[PDB]
């Protein structure tokens, strides 16, 4: 009848809540109406090819921007002193001093500075032209039309895969395995060797030249003899010019270590022999489970044999397999988890260790790609933990779990929650009382009474990672050891050069200030898995309602009976644990930039003596870098910073938004609305004009919904604004 | 509109009706209990699923479930 | 006349309970057949709702 | 609850704690007597007094003994 | 038993408020509440205040059938009086509810019908399950 | 560790005289004999004192001029952290097992929740001091230190 | 007082208030606009029309002498490393 | 040219607000 058909239900609600709820469901296929499994498996399989279009695009159009509206090559030339180019800027609404202050990087008009990074991404796999960029965006372009076309054409009958089909997991492993990690990985090295590390070196192998140009001068000859040393004879002289052919070595294969001298990056010969390397795991790996050949494993068995005798935990993992390939929020929960972590491996190895060329000096890039994937971490680990109690609500089998490892989760819940909530209460009694105390002395004027805990566990990793600072003699840095030797020049000589560089951030050095966060941060874990497993664990349900498991993952309440039921559904419990995750990442990226910005600076004294009490944070981080960001736009003058001076206040406009629809709630806003109901028909040339929708209040889990979602937004956005200008407008 | 059910584990105290404001609950002759009477839930279209029968029962646990499905003007609670 | 005594201690096994694996006093044992839910029990501790007594089935065990 | 004997009578859960002291100064919930109310208040009343009056005592004696009025004067 | 009927009666004493009918008693319901009074008594009359009873089988209209619960169930206390309400549609037609049997919800009553009525017990429901229905039915 | 100890410490020496100039600067608008004399002086002596007591426990000292405190174990350092930690430990656990063994008096007869908001019981026979052995709640542990209703 | 079943308008506010007057017209002058808004009564096509004007919108941005897309000229700023 | 397209970027949202509308009260 109306939207949303696929919600009858929902379709005929008189109110405006059908709008809003017609929008929030679109996605929730189970929930449809007359749904079945075949139909939510390739709806879920044509969604997938809708992403990737989507990606493509997003791609292509940062290919075509750059090409039409960024200089590139002036960037190309001379790295080092000019600025990379997003896109144009037009806005009728900008005035003379504006178009004025944006016009930037020798651009004919006024432009973004890009931060994204994409200019040393490029630069480094051998773009040297604009020429180059228009074709990659076309071929993207196409790219994003062959997905388009392979989702429809999954959506026609006759093309169309079944159930089984999508859960047959023993052959979509081996694949993925073999030929989406381990080919692709192999491609890429083929083009590193091709034309990013001769592209480095100076020569431009292209599609009209890459047939007729060998890769090294000796053939493919060594590699099919078995000698594939003579790939790694010749490598690049440390006084080597990137794009120029000087000093440029004949090696395609090394593991030198360290980094580039020039360009402060990994050596591109380093990630040819990496990508070559791991291809062959991953290809082997591929090769594992069974499929129609009569050879390899089954999953499942693996799973059933797995289980200690005499005990303790049970039935094992019999059963699981089934658990988890009828249930995709497992699947979907067990990715995320997955997929979160390494999203932090990207950020704490991008900056520790920089792929591209001339990326490590772009200060306000390193700092923002940093941030940008440490929140992206953080809100992908948060759906982990979400898709977990949404598993155990609509698809958990407690029957054909019979005392497993996932059903013994359940029947000793109390005993994980309740030192969850012990760490958790144990990590924040102490930071912030060792906090605190720092404060009380430095207001009493007394700093030499401070509790400053030497962080002598990590400072013990650092020395024996090569680091020769300190006096603790371990591997790696020690006088007598199987370990360093083992470095066998090689790595060692190039990468102990790189580890003791006092400018890099490859383990920088730590004190007590680092101490004192690192367990803000271990409390901001806690705390916030604390939240998130006993949504888990009491989806299904608690004492206060033990039937939870009959109304879903998302509901209002209970009711006030039983002395109060707010907040009691796993969805909330969720709700609550994206404010923590907030805070936490919030603590890691203050951590992280400050630290940084004292570096650049050179002057890390400041950021060891304020960091350990917090009114150096507030005052020496958030107040000092404050100051050019909030003079963007001066009652005097117009700066190109006035962009982030907005939009830090546009961040604080949506974060106590936010504050509204979380503090106040429903009851009040509904009874208004009546009034305002009763107003408009009783108005004069007002009255010809209806409504077709009933005026009502926003439902208590839309509100908790929408002012998450301006708090979230405001915090991001408040940030984003000041990491950029603060860190622009210095340098 | 609301769904709302009744479970045998009642006991017939009467006061799930009492609560009720829109009146969609009502008593009937059983013979599970001592009361020899129990809740029932005819008219469900007027039930605005405000849980006041929930706060009312002795039962440990409800004998009497609001579960809030589908929505009206009358499970909305509209004058308007 | 049927299965617990009068003073008996017993042990709750409903689940749904808030004195689930706890045990409590039993007031008396109505004998109708037609009664689903006799065995009526005192608790040292109140639920969230401020109730002290609850009937049960006849599956518990003793002690 | 001192102030009612049901509500005196036993503490079971902690939510007891807390009513006491939300509905200590609550008189017309007490009771129904529009007289014992209002004899309750203006008891009250005097107690603040004193309070207050008290306050005015410390604000004058630390002026004596613990300020440097003279000096400022 | 059979309804009563409700034809023409008088309205109690009011003079006007902000809080009555608008036109969605025009279009789709509104519902009326009948008591008789045994003196010109006052009542609080929700949705506003202080409206004279009347004595007679006084008749007044309201909406969300709620408001005229609300008022019977102070109509019952306070003073004993009996009432019932019924919802009048937009083209006549004649919907009796409540008291309905005749004798109150909460007293028991020899022929009603369960409807909705559970005999397996809480927490004994299942746990889906990509069928129709939720388990508690 | 790369602290040098606060004795040749140049920062942490340096700090100490910065301290008390201006402690020193103070007491030039007060006049001696006057009372917001001494006590300025008193809090100099202090200063003095507890940079000299630093000095001679020990104290590593950061680059800052701080004392860092060394928690690894490390025998040289204990009092820094261990031996407090093993007295926290002992007065913690101390008050753990006094109020335990309390709420297990109260629960037999009684009203026990009227112990719990008025204990006109105090140390209910004579409790507290059971705490000095605590402990020996190691052997309380081989018999019944836990109970036995949920899980093991 | 006055509830008639019969009649389920006056009942509830159905009535016009009296704000309503059906009374006589205006002058002939309308004969003339009868004619030239005629094209704009039709409805979706007017819907096109407007949409579809929205090429004004287009045609007036393309070509837009004052509005600031010019520096106008300056010596850009390096400005904190170059 | 790029003075050409961010304003059907604005007539655009014209058109979808418009269709849309109509979609949702059908
Ligand atoms: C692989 C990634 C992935 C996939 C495929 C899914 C898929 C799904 N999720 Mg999940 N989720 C994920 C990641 C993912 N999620 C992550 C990383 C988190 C952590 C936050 C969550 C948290 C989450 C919750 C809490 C829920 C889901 C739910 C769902 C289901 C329905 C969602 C829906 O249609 O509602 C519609 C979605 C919208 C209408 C989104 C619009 C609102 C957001 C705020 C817009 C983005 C913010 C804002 C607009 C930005 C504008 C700012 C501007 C100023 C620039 C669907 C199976 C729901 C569910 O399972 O049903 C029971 C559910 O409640 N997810
Ligand atoms: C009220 C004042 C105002 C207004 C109206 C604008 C308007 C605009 N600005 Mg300006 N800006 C302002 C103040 C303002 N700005 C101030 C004070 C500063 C600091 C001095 C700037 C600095 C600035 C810069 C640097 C740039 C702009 C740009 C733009 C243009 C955006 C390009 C575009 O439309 O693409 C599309 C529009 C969007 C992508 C917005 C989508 C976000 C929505 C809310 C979320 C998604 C909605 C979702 C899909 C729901 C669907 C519904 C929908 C289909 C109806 C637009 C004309 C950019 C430009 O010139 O374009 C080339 C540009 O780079 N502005
Ligand atoms: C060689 C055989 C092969 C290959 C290449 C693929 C490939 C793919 N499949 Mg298919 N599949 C296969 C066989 C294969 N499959 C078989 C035999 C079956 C069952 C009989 C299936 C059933 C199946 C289903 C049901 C689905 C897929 C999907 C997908 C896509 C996954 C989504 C994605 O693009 O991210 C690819 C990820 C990578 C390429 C990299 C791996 C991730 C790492 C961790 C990222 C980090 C890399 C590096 C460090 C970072 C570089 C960043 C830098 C470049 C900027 C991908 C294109 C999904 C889909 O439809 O697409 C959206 C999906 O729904 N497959
Ligand atoms: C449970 C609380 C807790 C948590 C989650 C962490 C977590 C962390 N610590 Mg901290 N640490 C703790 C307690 C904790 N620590 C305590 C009580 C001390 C002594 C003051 C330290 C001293 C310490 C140092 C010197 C360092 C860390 C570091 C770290 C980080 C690296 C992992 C590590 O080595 O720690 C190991 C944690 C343990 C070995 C203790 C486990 C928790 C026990 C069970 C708490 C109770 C022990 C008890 C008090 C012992 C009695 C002492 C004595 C009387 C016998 C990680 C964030 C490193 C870092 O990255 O610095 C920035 C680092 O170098 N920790
Ligand atoms: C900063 C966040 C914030 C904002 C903007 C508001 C705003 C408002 N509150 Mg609220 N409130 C808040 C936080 C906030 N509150 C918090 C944290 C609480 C907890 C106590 C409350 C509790 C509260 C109560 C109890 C009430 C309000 C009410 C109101 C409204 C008063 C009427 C009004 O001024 O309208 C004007 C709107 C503004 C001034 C907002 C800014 C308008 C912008 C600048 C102009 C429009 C921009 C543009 C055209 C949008 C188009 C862009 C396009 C792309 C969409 C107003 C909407 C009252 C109300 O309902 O109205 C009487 C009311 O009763 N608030
Ligand atoms: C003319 C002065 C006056 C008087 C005589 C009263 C009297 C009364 N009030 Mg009222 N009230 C007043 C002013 C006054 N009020 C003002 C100005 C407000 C607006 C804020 C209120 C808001 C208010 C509410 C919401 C309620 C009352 C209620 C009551 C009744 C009993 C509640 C009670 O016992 O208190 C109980 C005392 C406490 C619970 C102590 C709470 C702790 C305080 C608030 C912390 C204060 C912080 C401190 C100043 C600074 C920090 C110190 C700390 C760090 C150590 C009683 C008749 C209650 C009632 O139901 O009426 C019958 C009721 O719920 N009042
Ligand atoms: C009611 C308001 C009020 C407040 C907030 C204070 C607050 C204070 N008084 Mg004052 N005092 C007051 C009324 C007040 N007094 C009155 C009415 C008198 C006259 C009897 C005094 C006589 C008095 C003397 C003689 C002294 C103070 C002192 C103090 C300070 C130390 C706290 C203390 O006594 O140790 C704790 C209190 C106890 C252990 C007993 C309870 C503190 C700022 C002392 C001071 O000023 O320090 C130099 C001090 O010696 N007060
Ligand atoms: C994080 C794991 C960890 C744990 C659980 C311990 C635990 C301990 N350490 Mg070790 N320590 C560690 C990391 C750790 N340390 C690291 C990374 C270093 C290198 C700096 C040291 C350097 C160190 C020294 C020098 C000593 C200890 C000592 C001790 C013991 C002191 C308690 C005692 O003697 O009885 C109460 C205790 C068993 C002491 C010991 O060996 O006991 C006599 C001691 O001498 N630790
Ligand atoms: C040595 C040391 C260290 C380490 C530590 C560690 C690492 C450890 C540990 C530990 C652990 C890992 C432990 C565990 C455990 C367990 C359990 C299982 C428990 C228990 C308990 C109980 C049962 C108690 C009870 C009680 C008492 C007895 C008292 C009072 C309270 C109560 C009453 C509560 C560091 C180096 C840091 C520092 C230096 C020293
Ligand atoms: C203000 C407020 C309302 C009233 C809010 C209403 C009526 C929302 C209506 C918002 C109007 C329509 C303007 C919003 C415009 C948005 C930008 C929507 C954009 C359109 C799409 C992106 C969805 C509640 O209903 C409520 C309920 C529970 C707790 C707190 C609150 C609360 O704080
Ligand atoms: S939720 Fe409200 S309307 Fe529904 S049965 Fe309970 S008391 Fe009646
Ligand atoms: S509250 Fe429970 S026990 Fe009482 S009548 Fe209602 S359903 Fe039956």
């Amino acid at each position: 009848l109306r939207i949303p058909r696929f919600s009858q239900g929902l379709a005929q609600d008189p109110t405006t809540r059908r709008i809003w709820f017609g929008i929030a469901t679109a996605h929730d296929f189970e929930s449809h109406d007359d749904i079945t499994e075949g139909r939510l498996y390739q709806n879920i399989f044509a969604s997938h090819f809708g992403q990737l279009a989507i990606i493509f695009l997003w791609t292509s159009g940062n290919l075509f921007h750059v090409a039409w509206q960024g200089n590139f090559e002036a960037w190309v030339q001379d790295p080092f002193h000019v600025r990379p180019i997003a896109h144009a800027i037009w806005d009728p609404h900008f005035g003379q001093p504006a178009v004025e202050a944006f016009t930037r990087g020798g651009a004919l008009g006024p432009v973004n500075n890009a931060y994204s990074g994409v200019y040393q991404w490029w630069y480094t796999i051998g773009l040297r032209t604009n020429e180059d960029l228009y074709t990659g965006a076309i071929f993207l372009l196409f790219l994003s039309f062959i997905s388009l076309l392979a989702g429809w054409l999954h959506l026609q009958p006759k093309w169309k895969p079944s159930v089984s089909w999508f859960k047959n997991a023993e052959s979509r492993l081996n694949h993925h395995l073999s030929g989406l990690f381990g080919v692709s990985s192999l491609a890429w090295a083929g083009h590193l060797v091709h034309v990013a590390i001769p592209g480095s070196r100076g020569e431009y192998v292209r599609w009209n030249n890459f047939l007729d140009v060998l890769p090294y001068p000796q053939g493919l000859g060594p590699l099919l003899t078995g000698q594939w040393n003579l790939y790694a004879q010749n490598p690049s002289s440390s006084n080597h010019l990137f794009g120029t052919t000087q000093g440029a070595g004949t090696a395609i294969l090394t593991i030198l270590g360290g980094f580039h001298p020039q360009t402060q990056s990994l050596w591109l010969t380093d990630m040819a022999h990496h990508h070559l390397a791991i291809a062959f795991l991953f290809l082997i790996g591929g090769l594992m489970y069974r499929t129609n050949f009569g050879i390899g494993h089954s999953i499942k068995y693996i799973l059933e044999a797995h289980i200690p005798p005499g005990g303790r935990l049970g039935r094992g993992h019999k059963g699981l397999y089934d658990t988890i390939n009828n249930s995709i929020h497992f699947q979907l929960g067990l990715a995320l988890a997955s997929l979160g972590v390494i999203t932090s491996l990207v950020a704490q190895h991008m900056y520790s260790l920089p792929a591209y060329a001339f990326i490590a000096q772009d200060f306000t890039t390193q700092a923002a790609l940093y941030t940008h994937h440490q929140y992206i971490a953080g809100f992908i680990m948060t759906g982990a933990f979400a898709h977990g109690p949404i598993f155990f609500i609509r698809d958990y089998n407690p029957e054909q779990n019979a005392d497993n490892v996932l059903a013994r989760m359940l029947e000793h819940k109390e005993a994980i929650i309740s030192h969850l909530s012990w760490a958790s209460l144990f990590l924040g009694f102490h930071t912030l009382g060792l906090y605190v105390h720092n404060d009380v002395m430095l207001a009493f004027g007394t700093p030499e009474k401070q509790i400053l805990i030497e962080p002598i566990f990590a400072q013990w990793i650092q020395s024996a990672h090569g680091k020769t600072s300190y006096g603790f003699d371990v591997l790696l840095s020690s006088t007598n050891s199987p370990a360093l030797n083992a470095g066998r020049s090689i790595w060692l000589p190039g990468w102990l050069n790189a580890i003791n560089e006092n400018s890099n951030s490859l383990f920088l050095t730590i004190g007590p200030g680092d101490f004192l966060v690192h367990h803000a941060i271990a409390l901001g874990l806690h705390t916030t898995t604390l939240i998130l497993v006993k949504g888990a664990l009491d989806a299904r349900g608690s004492k206060l309602m033990p039937d939870k498991k009959d109304f879903g993952y998302s509901f209002p309440c209970d009711g006030p009976g039983r002395g109060g039921t707010c907040d009691i559904s796993a969805w909330d419990d969720f709700y609550l644990a994206v404010f923590w995750m907030l805070n936490t990442i919030g603590w890691v990226t203050f951590y992280w930039h400050w630290k940084h910005i004292t570096l650049w600076q050179g002057n890390v004294s400041q950021f060891n003596e304020s960091s350990t009490y917090l009114m150096g944070w507030l005052r020496d981080y958030l107040w000092l870098n404050s100051s050019q960001l909030i003079n963007g736009y001066t009652p005097l003058v117009c700066n190109s910073l006035s962009v982030w001076a907005w939009m830090f206040l546009f961040g604080h406009l949506v974060w106590a938004t936010g504050f509204m629809f979380l503090i106040s709630w429903r009851g009040y806003w509904q009874e208004l609305i009546e009034t305002l109901a009763w107003a408009h028909e009783r108005t004069p040339l007002a009255n010809l004009i209806r409504w077709r929708d009933k005026p009502v209040a926003l439902s208590i889990v839309q509100a908790r919904l929408v002012g998450l979602v301006h708090f979230s937004v405001g915090y991001i956005f408040t940030y984003a604004a000041f990491l950029i200008a603060s860190t622009s407008g210095k340098f | 509109s609301h769904s709302v059910k009744i479970y045998d584990t009642c006991i017939g105290c009467t006061q799930c009706v009492r609560a009720c404001p829109t009146d969609v609950l009502e008593m009937i002759p059983w013979g599970g209990c001592k009361a020899k009477q129990i809740a029932s839930a005819p008219r469900t279209e007027d039930c605005v699923g405000c849980k006041r029968c929930e706060s009312a029962c002795p039962t440990d646990f409800l004998s009497v479930r609001v579960y809030l499905w589908h929505e009206t003007t009358r499970s909305m609670g509209l004058a308007y | 006349p049927i299965g617990p005594k009068r003073g008996a201690k017993v042990k709750i096994l409903r689940q749904e309970s808030y004195w689930y694996k706890g045990t409590g006093s039993v007031v008396t044992v109505d004998q109708d057949p037609n009664t689903r839910y006799p065995v009526v029990v005192r608790f040292n501790k109140v639920n969230y709702a401020n109730v002290s007594t609850n009937n049960y089935a006849l599956d518990e065990v003793e002690e | 609850g001192h102030f009612s004997r049901t509500i005196a009578k036993g503490p079971d859960t902690t939510t007891w704690i807390w009513n006491l002291h939300a509905d200590a100064h609550d008189f017309d919930s007490h009771t129904s007597d529009l007289e014992e109310i209002s004899r309750k208040v203006f008891s009250a009343h005097f107690g603040q007094l004193s309070i207050i009056f008290l306050w005015l005592s410390g604000m004058y004696f630390h002026g004596a003994r613990f300020s440097n009025y003279e000096a400022w004067l | 038993t059979p309804p009563e009927l409700d034809p023409n009666t008088p309205s109690p004493i009011f003079g006007g408020s902000t809080g009555g009918l608008l036109r969605k008693a025009q279009v789709e319901e509104f519902y009326v509440i009948t008591w008789e009074s045994p003196k010109e008594q006052i009542f609080e009359m929700p949705t506003g205040g202080a409206a004279i009873m009347r004595e007679g089988p006084n008749l007044l209209k309201l909406a969300r059938k709620e408001q005229c619960l609300a008022l019977g169930t102070r109509l019952r206390s306070k003073y004993k009086i009996k009432y019932q309400f019924y919802r009048v549609f937009p083209s006549g037609e004649v919907q009796y509810l409540h008291p309905k049997d005749g004798v109150y919800p909460e007293k028991v009553n020899p022929g009603r019908q369960g409807v909705g009525v559970n005999f397996r017990s809480i927490g004994k429901n299942v746990s889906p399950i990509e069928v129709k229905f939720t388990g508690k039915q | 560790s790369g602290l040098t100890p606060c004795k040749e410490s140049k920062q942490f020496a340096k700090r100490e005289k910065q301290s008390i100039k201006k402690l020193e600067s103070s007491l030039k608008i007060y006049a001696a004999d006057s009372a917001p004399a001494l006590a300025i002086n008193a809090t100099i002596e202090k200063t003095k004192r507890r940079f000299d007591n630093y000095a001679k426990q020990g104290l590593l000292c950061g680059a800052d001029g701080l004392p860092h405190l060394i928690v690894s174990g490390d025998q040289r350092h204990w009092g820094e952290f261990i031996t407090p930690g093993i007295l926290f430990l002992y007065i913690a656990g101390w008050i753990g097992w006094v109020g335990r063994s309390y709420l297990i008096a109260i629960r037999d007869e009684k009203k026990p929740t009227q112990k719990e908001i008025i204990i006109d019981v105090p140390l209910a026979s004579r409790l507290v001091f059971r705490g000095f052995s605590w402990p020996i709640a190691a052997y309380r542990e081989l018999l019944n230190g836990e109970l036995v209703a949920k899980d093991v | 007082y006055f509830d008639l079943e019969d009649i389920g308008n006056t009942t509830g506010q159905w009535d016009l208030y009296g704000s309503d007057a059906p009374s006589p017209y205006s002058p002939l002058q309308s004969k003339f606009f009868e004619t030239f808004a005629a094209p704009f009564t039709k409805r979706g096509l007017l819907l096109k029309f407007l949409i579809l004007g929205g090429g004004s919108t287009l045609a007036y941005f393309s070509t837009t002498a004052s509005g600031d897309i010019l520096p106008i000229v300056k010596g850009p700023q390096l400005p904190p490393k170059l | 040219p790029s003075l050409f397209v961010p304003l059907v970027g604005l007539l655009f949202p014209a058109v979808a607000m418009a269709s849309l509308f109509l979609h949702v009260e059908k």
